[PDB]
RNA sequence: ACAAUCUUCUCACAUGAGGUGUUGAACGAAAAUUUAAAUUUAGUUUGAAAUCGAUUGGUGAAAACGGUUUUACCACUUUGU
């Protein structure tokens, strides 16, 4: 916690500039771990970033203000860029919106048209087209959608034996590796 | 009973000790002594428990026990040498006041005409004393 | 009960009910749990190279020589823990060892019964740790009997001067009268 | 001339050296400024250039070069500064081998002077510690980032030829001037050049912020070299 | 059942015990390895040992086994 | 997990400006400051050493009912975007 306190003030004081990997309207950020008895500013930022629990999956629009948040929890989260066809399968596999507050899967487009009818979204493909080419309804669709959960899969016999290991996740801007991490996510 | 465990790893708080000593029983008082003008701990922490028998049991657990590169010596001494100020200010967050920042607020301080007249009031008296020092 | 189990509990108790001489009495009082978890943490850097991956570095050493290159001119003197009973008796007589570790379960107990007496005479700080197999895991063996650090690099000298001070203060500084009286007869 | 509209040097300097001779049986320049010029305790020195070298060349220095250490170690021998720069210690080795507090206290006293590359000057505050970073032994930001003997020997000469100024949060600035064996003319010239550098990148308000400069020895009284007669008007300007 | 008579090992001996000098083979490269290297190095010239890069790349054409030889020479309402 | 993010330069320009970061304790100098108090503050010492000696100004963040207790580097850019 003293290391995180030093990491916060060092990155805040005289470090008010961000890297912000460009050429992407959206980014993929996942909290690969957590901090036991974390700072009050860290947990509130985790509540702000909607990654209240580790191994949660949600894509966020890339912005200068988002980059400030992307540099706030980078010690505890890993960022990157989302692939085109990977997100097409991610929504098809782990599309679980907060239907009436309950994280129910979007197994049919009728309920997708019922809730997102005001956003002119009736199908997942139309929702993905409003997500990849992020339109005005991208923020509202993510607001109605509960975040996905990318729990790392323990496949081999070593994955069940290692001491508190999760198939070796990394920290920072994975970029294409974030899509590779998504490729192994589901 | 009371104990004064020394050679603790630097940065260890009473919040850390009271979280650990409460697993041994009741932790009545605890004092992590620090530098008066700095506030950083002096690495000489004293803690008072409810029972001397429980405190004597804990001391048999932490007599020269290595913890993060230091053999932590913990021996519950008698209460005959215990004074009233042993637990002075216990269970209270210390105020490491930045007096330098206050002095920086003092050195660089807006003032009135008379407040500025008080600063240069003794400027000539100090110069006259130095004139007689030659 | 099977034919052998009723022996397997009785030789457990006849070591208790009889009069253990002070030479053997110290072989059951043993280094504790805590301070026997840092000794093996310091040793787990200085393991001998596994015989499979010593060859692996030898084929990588012998391939450049077959072209003209070399590394013997720049090879610094290696490090590891020193093991084997006959190699560690000569490392104590020559006053080269600095931390001798004695297993508490050597089956013919005469193999190590002179070591706590030899370490007391030659001034080599010593401790009796559990489970000969636990030493065996350190050096890639089935059952080790003893180990010894004779030279750690400059990295861990400051760590070693501290961890020995835990070994004398808990084993040698204590256990000072139970080694000087008979045991057993419980 | 530029400090307090007067050049009262080389006359009191001749008197102070005589006073040092008078009080026979180092000199620090205590200064009274307008306010706390130091915004914070800066754990770094200011390379004040002086014609008279107060750094004794008889002392030996150790340069904490960045890894790989085998490159600058040969360059230290290539520069022929073995008698000046004693031991080239790598940035990895200093952060790995010598880590105990007494060992650091021993490693501090094992050498005599210090040299540090500006490329790695910032990491010194944690690996070294207050055992070195508080016992009046601050690192010298040597500029050897190029990697040439011309860049090394010149920086080595600049290290031994120029004084260091450790700045921190304070309204009182002290300046170590030099030894008593220096000439009074050479000491006043070095003090005047120090004042030129002080008004450039040390004093926030320049010589106007410098109110009273009082020179003293290691144990002598602070004789005021120059006093700002218009400081009463400047005090009312700042404190308003 | 008396106490432990440590009449001899009470004190500490300060010297080493064996006095024969330190051999020269503890201050140089291990000449048993230098012989061992030359057995491997010779083996490369005769081509019986695949080398370290060959230790890597001959594992990579394998583990592709998906039917590389021919084995054969109610409805909706 | 006793693992962990303290700065092996940056930015401008080619000269600059920056690079915030250091056990404890004991020891002890003579000067300057700052606002009687504080600040800077020689030289020391020593095992990451220890057996009462705590100083007490200011900023607000959550529970609680405008008080109240909880932070164990919250410091003047002052405790939960």
């Amino acid at each position: 916690r003293e290391r995180e306190r030093i990491r916060l003030n060092r990155s805040a004081k005289n470090k008010g500039d961000i890297f912000v990997p460009d050429e992407t309207k959206l980014l993929f950020v996942i909290r690969i771990a957590g901090v036991k008895n974390m700072p009050p500013k860290i947990r509130k930022v985790l509540r702000l970033l909607r990654l209240s629990r580790i191994n949660n999956a949600v894509f966020v629009r890339n912005n200068k203000a988002v980059a400030q948040m992307l540099r706030i929890v980078e010690p505890y989260v890993m960022y990157g860029i989302p692939n085109l066809h990977s997100v097409r399968e991610l929504i098809y596999k782990r599309g679980f919106g907060k239907i009436n507050g309950q994280r129910i899967a979007l197994s049919d487009n009728a309920l997708i048209e019922e809730a997102l009818g005001k956003y002119d979204v009736i199908s997942i493909e139309d929702i993905i087209h409003e997500i990849y080419n992020v339109g005005s309804h991208f923020k509202e669709v993510t607001k109605f959608l509960w975040p996905f959960t990318l729990t790392p899969v323990k496949h081999s016999l070593m994955e069940k034996k290692v001491k508190h290991f999760n198939e070796g996740r990394k920290a920072g801007y994975c970029g294409e590796e974030i899509n590779e991490l998504i490729k192994k996510q589901v | 009973g009371v104990l004064y465990v020394g050679r603790l790893p630097h940065g260890f708080y009473e919040k850390q000790m009271r979280m650990y000593f409460s697993q041994f029983g009741p932790v009545l008082r605890l004092r992590m002594s620090r530098n008066r003008k700095t506030g950083s701990s002096k690495h000489y922490a004293f803690i008072e428990f409810e029972s001397l028998d429980v405190a004597n049991v804990v001391a048999e657990t932490m007599h020269n026990y290595l913890l993060y590169g230091k053999l932590l010596q913990c021996k519950v001494i008698p209460e005959d040498q215990v004074h009233e100020n042993m637990f002075k200010g216990a269970d209270v967050p210390f105020k490491r006041i930045p007096h330098a920042t206050i002095a920086r607020l003092q050195h660089e301080k807006p003032l009135s005409k008379e407040k500025a007249d008080k600063l240069i009031t003794r400027h000539n008296r100090k110069l006259k004393l130095k004139k007689r020092k030659l | 009960w099977p034919e052998y189990i009723r022996l397997q509990r009785r030789r457990k108790i006849l070591n208790l009910r009889l009069k253990v001489p002070p030479a053997i009495a110290q072989f059951q009082k043993t280094l504790d749990k805590n301070t026997a978890t840092q000794v093996f943490k310091l040793l787990n850097k200085y393991r001998p190279e596994t015989a499979a991956e010593k060859k692996q570095r030898l084929v990588a050493e012998a391939e450049a020589v077959a072209n003209g290159k070399s590394a013997q001119d720049v090879s610094k003197k290696p490090y590891n823990v020193k093991y084997g009973l006959n190699h560690v008796v000569a490392l104590i007589e020559a006053k080269k060892a600095k931390l001798v570790l004695i297993a508490s379960d050597v089956d013919p107990i005469e193999l190590v019964v002179f070591l706590p007496a030899l370490c007391k005479k030659m001034g080599v700080p010593y401790a009796i740790v559990k489970n000969k197999a636990r030493l065996g895991t350190v050096i890639h063996q089935k059952t080790a009997a003893v180990l010894a650090v004779t030279e750690v690099r400059e990295e861990d000298k400051n760590e070693l001067a501290s961890i020995v001070s835990a070994v004398d203060a808990n084993f040698s500084a204590k256990y000072d009268e139970s080694r000087r009286k008979w045991g057993g007869g419980i | 001339e530029l400090l307090g509209s007067d050049a009262p040097l080389e006359k009191v300097c001749s008197a102070l050296l005589e006073y040092e001779s008078k009080r026979k049986s180092p000199v620090w320049l205590q200064l009274a400024t307008l306010k706390f010029i130091g915004n914070n305790r800066k754990l770094i020195p200011y390379k004040i250039a002086i014609k008279n070298p107060v750094i004794p060349s008889s002392s030996e220095a150790c340069l904490i070069v960045k890894d790989p250490q085998r490159v600058y170690k040969d360059l230290v021998n290539e520069a022929g500064l073995s008698k000046v720069v004693t031991r080239v210690i790598g940035l990895s080795k200093l952060k790995a081998k010598w880590n105990s507090y007494e060992q650091k206290r021993q490693l501090r006293d094992q050498f005599d002077i210090f040299l540090a590359d500006d490329r790695v000057i910032p990491m010194l505050p944690r690996i070294l510690g207050k055992t070195f970073y508080q016992k009046s032994k601050v690192p010298v930001p040597v500029k050897i980032s190029k990697g040439t003997a011309e860049q090394l020997k010149r920086e080595v000469v600049s290290a031994y030829g120029a004084t260091y100024f450790n700045s921190a949060p304070c309204s009182s600035f002290m300046i170590k001037c030099g030894h008593v064996s220096n000439t009074s003319t050479e000491l006043a010239e070095n003090v005047e050049s120090i004042l030129q550098f002080v008004s450039k990148h040390i004093v926030p308000d320049g010589a106007k912020g410098i109110a009273s400069i009082h020179l003293k020895t290691s144990q002598s009284i602070a004789i005021p070299l120059w006093n700002n007669p218009n400081l009463k008007e400047l005090i009312a300007s700042s404190r308003k | 059942y008396p106490d432990y008579d440590d009449f001899f090992t009470n004190t500490v001996r300060e010297t080493p015990l064996s006095s024969a000098p330190e051999p020269k083979r503890r201050f140089a490269p291990s000449k048993h390895e230098q012989k061992r290297i030359l057995q491997l190095a010779y083996a490369i010239r005769k081509g019986r040992i695949l080398t370290s890069e060959q230790r890597a790349e001959r594992e990579r054409e394998s583990q592709s086994n998906y039917a590389d030889h021919d084995l054969w020479a109610p409805p909706s309402h």
